[PDB]
């Protein structure tokens, strides 16, 4: 039910959950990554969600199961509100632009390791209109870039 | 300038630099020289982690591991298991048994437990019975390795109960009637044993079942020098009480045609130990004696001789055989005269010549013993019955590929058996590679199978077996006429040649009609065909058959080349294959490190021969058709980060490898980025290594070109991860209201 391009993009995102690259995720990594981006799932909420797609039943789900777990019957432009919510995770002060400091916070929450200048580089790259920050339009453009 | 591996008569291979000349640290044929691993000190748990996967690098790797007492190495999901020849401490510890539980293959070090856990895991998830196929010559550690699989399964997924120790108790009964001494092994198994551990609907152990196949019938009457009949015969003759010895009219085995002639063979003691084990099993003196009666009956049968008398032709029993005949008739519960008529005539009463009566005697002997073995395996199965089951996990043990200076029909059948098992081995490895590639997000592996060698043997009408049947059906069957028929019908066959073309001087004196060479998976075998026609015929005529079926002895009644030996062998081989094909399969290959049973000795050339006979060489060739080398991202991060700017070294292992390959412009045909590993076509890991070791400056340049891509990859990773988290949050709320 996804494009080849969406599957590819989610595949790299899965590597942030699956740090040691064994191809499988447990309740622990699911929980850790969600909380680091400001969510608060219960252990039972995570288990119930995993059991629903865990074929083995060892409590360890793989990439295609990860995709299924994310799937649900969706309203028109619910996805669009999802993208706006993803943006608000970066735009912490809610003024509509992502700053260096804010990108750094997310990169840090997710365990990414980079230099202050690398963060600035990332800002510069997605900052089409050159006001020094990343707005929503630029965000989505970067997000769906080829 | 690269170190290659070249043939070495005693180590198989040695390092050095139509054919080629090699300097060690010597003329050699091109196709026997293999690329070596750069780091000779190195060691990997999966030989698919090497840059070159070939017989040489494989042999070198498991050697290195052997020294560190690392006896278990993988090739993909295939386990190589070299006999340590001493008890490596705590590796079969109960603790270790728990550390392997539910662990995916290759998250723990290589171990028979993992093979074992995987079978259970697939059984449980896929709801499909499983088979574990073990290979290996005598002294390879095959018996111990089987124990471990069973022990593991029972302590891990049994319920306190103890089926393994039960199977372990019952086994001495199988060995008595099913094993015999050979030229290469004093206690060789002569049938196919599929020891099944059965499971209930919730994947808990609930019983055992020993399936059995292809008992070697010819041994019952005839053996070669250095060989003996089945153990039981000699044990009984040397161990029975002076009483039993009298009732069954036993005596020295030298007094029975059916028993050819060794001090280390303790028949007296093994008989005592055997009875000891029989009692532990719940085998009372009654069925014990019932077993011994048939055994003796067959021994006396075999002593009945015949001669021509001129009796309005037909032959008769030598009067000297009168006693063997009454003894045999007595022990088999038959009328002495009925038996006599049915051994020297067939039913319209056709008299039989001497040879024909010899064959009637032997045919009866083979059928009776074979039904006795059937019964013996059934009683063993009663030592651990179950009511019902859903699936099983079975370990298959059966004589491996073999050749000698002289090969006859016995080797033919055995090697035919392994030719079909090898086809199965290849098919299932091919399947595993394909599913591995799909599972990793990457392809059909290039492989030509040995169907043609199988068809040479078993094809209808023109196959060797059917041409042999045809000969038996001719007025005066001839081995020579048979052999020529084989050559004339497979004119320009890839797989068949005349002995004159042998790669060995010992075979080139054999005439075209005295033999043939079959190019088997493991190598060419030259068969001498004298006696093929006689060995293809073991048929029991109906009247003699009726006789035994209607024995006064109730036990015997309960035991019960128109159809040739070759054809029955095929039929039985096919039943075993039917069973295997219904399961998911895994393979263990046991290796005998040397002859002397000694620790820390690695006979290169001798282990190499075993690798070949087990079909491992055949399997590596097959793997060259796909992606034979594969390495985790973390592993490649570790190896190569030092060659790249510090910028790349900051990335995580997956993104580091992504960046590397993007910057080198590595085509996506030869290099494949999976979910957990990078996969390489043959030669390509090595190529990638060279690139990595080339001019550091041009290298840092290529990275620059990738800078935009790298930044966009960094964004998309966290952006799509944020989106994932948001979908997971929306999913929890979905599942709620
Ligand atoms: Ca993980
Ligand atoms: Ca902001
Ligand atoms: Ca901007």
């Amino acid at each position: 039910q996804l494009t080849e391009e969406q599957i590819a993009e989610f595949k790299e995102a899965f590597s942030l959950f699956d740090k040691d690259g064994d191809g499988t995720i447990t309740t622990k990594e699911l929980g850790t990554v969600m909380r680091s981006l400001g969510q608060n799932p219960t252990e039972a909420e995570l288990q119930d969600m995993i059991n629903e797609v865990d074929a083995d039943g060892n409590g360890t789900i793989d990439f295609p199961e990860f995709l299924t777990m994310m799937a649900r019957k969706m309203k028109d432009t619910d996805s669009e509100e999802e993208i706006r919510e993803a943006f608000r995770v970066f735009d912490k002060d809610g003024n509509g632009f992502i700053s260096a400091a804010e990108l750094r916070h997310v990169m840090t929450n997710l365990g990414e390791k980079l230099t202050d200048e690398e963060v600035d580089e990332m800002i510069r790259e997605a900052d089409i209109d050159g006001d020094g920050q990343v707005n929503y339009e630029e965000f989505v453009t970067m997000m769906t870039s080829k | 300038g690269k170190p290659v591996w070249a043939p070495h008569p005693t180590d198989g291979f040695q390092v050095g630099n139509d054919s080629l000349t090699i300097e060690p640290l010597f003329l050699a044929l091109i196709n026997q020289v293999f690329p070596a691993e750069e780091d000779s000190k190195k060691d990997v748990e999966d030989n698919c982690s090497l840059m070159y996967l070939n017989e040489a690098t494989l042999l070198h790797n498991i050697k290195v591991r052997y020294s560190k007492d690392r006896i278990y190495t993988y090739v993909a999901n295939i386990l190589i298991a070299v006999n340590p020849y001493f008890d490596i401490p705590k590796i079969y510890s109960s603790e270790t048994i728990k550390s392997y539980q539910g662990k995916s293959l290759g998250t723990m070090p290589p171990h028979v437990f993992a093979i074992a856990d995987k079978a259970f895991r697939d059984m449980k998830v896929l709801k499909l019975s499983q088979s574990i196929i073990v290979s290996g010559e005598s002294g390879a550690g095959k018996t111990e390795n089987t124990k471990f699989v069973l022990r593991y399964l029972t302590e891990s997924y049994g319920t306190g109960q103890d089926i393994d120790d039960r199977i372990v108790e019952a086994n001495p009964l199988l060995e008595a009637f099913g094993n015999a001494k050979t030229v290469r092994n004093n206690n060789s198994s002569r049938f196919g044993k599929f020891v099944e551990i059965h499971f209930n609907e919730k994947s808990s152990v609930v019983g055992g079942f020993v399936s059995h196949y292809l008992l070697e019938k010819s041994r019952i009457c005839v053996q070669g020098k250095e060989e003996r009949n089945y153990h039981i015969f000699y044990r009984l003759c040397a161990g029975a009480s002076e009483d039993i010895r009298e009732r069954l009219h036993l005596s020295s085995p030298d007094n029975f045609r059916y028993l050819n002639r060794d001090p280390l063979l303790d028949d007296h003691g093994d008989f005592i130990r055997m009875c000891t084990a029989m009692k532990k099993i719940g085998l009372d003196d009654e069925e014990k004696l019932d077993l011994f009666r048939v055994v003796a009956g067959v021994l006396h049968l075999g002593n009945i001789d015949f001669e021509e008398a001129g009796s309005t032709s037909g032959c008769n029993l030598k009067n000297k055989s009168t006693q063997a005949l009454e003894y045999c008739a007595e022990l088999l519960g038959l009328d002495q005269d009925d038996l006599r008529v049915s051994l020297t005539t067939r039913v319209i009463k056709v008299p039989l010549k001497v040879e024909q009566a010899n064959n009637a005697r032997d045919a009866l002997a083979k059928t009776v013993y074979s039904h006795l073995f059937d019964h013996v395996v059934n009683r063993v199965n009663q030592c651990f019955p179950f009511e019902t089951s859903s699936y099983f996990i079975g370990v298959l043990d059966i004589a491996g590929f073999e050749y000698f200076e002289h090969n006859s029909f016995e080797q033919f059948c055995i090697n035919y058996c392994n030719e079909k098992l090898q086809q199965f081995f290849n098919e299932r490895i091919l399947k595993e590679e394909q599913e591995l590639y799909q599972k990793e997000g990457l392809n059909e592996v290039h492989y030509v199978d040995n169907q043609d060698c199988i068809d040479l043997i078993e094809a209808r009408l023109v196959g060797i077996l059917d041409i042999l049947d045809e000969e038996n059906r001719l007025p005066q069957p001839s081995d020579q006429h048979f052999t020529s028929a084989v050559h004339q019908k497979h004119k320009d066959h890839f797989r068949l040649s005349i002995p004159r073309k042998s790669k060995l001087a010992i075979h080139r004196n054999i005439r075209d009609d005295e033999g043939f060479i079959i190019r088997h998976f493991a190598g060419a075998v030259c068969y001498e065909t004298t006696q093929f026609v006689e060995k293809n015929n073991d048929a029991l005529h109906m009247s003699l058959e009726s006789l035994i079926c209607e024995s006064r002895d109730k036990f015997i009644r309960e035991l019960f080349s128109f159809i040739s030996v070759g054809n029955k062998f095929k039929t039985q081989l096919n039943l075993l294959l039917d069973k295997l094909r219904s399961t998911g399969a895994s393979f263990i290959r046991c290796i005998k490190p040397n002859l002397k049973m000694t620790s820390h000795h690695f006979e290169g050339a001798q282990i190499l021969s075993q690798l070949q006979c087990s079909g491992m060489v055949s399997v590596l060739d097959l793997m060259q058709g796909g992606f034979p080398s594969r390495a985790s991202f973390h592993e490649l991060y570790n190896m190569y980060k030092k060659y790249m700017p510090d910028k790349l070294a900051r990335l995580d292992p997956r993104l580091f490898c992504k960046a590397l390959f993007k910057a080198l412009g590595l085509n996506e045909i030869d290099y494949k980025f999976g979910l957990t590993k990078v996969f390489f076509r043959p030669g390509k890991f090595a190529e990638f290594d060279q690139i990595m070791k080339s001019d550091p400056d041009h290298l840092a340049e290529l990275v620059k070109r990738v800078n935009h891509w790298l930044i966009c990859s960094r964004w998309k990773k966290v952006q799509w991860c944020s989106l994932s988290v948001i979908k997971l949050k929306n999913k929890i709320k979905y599942r709620a209201e």
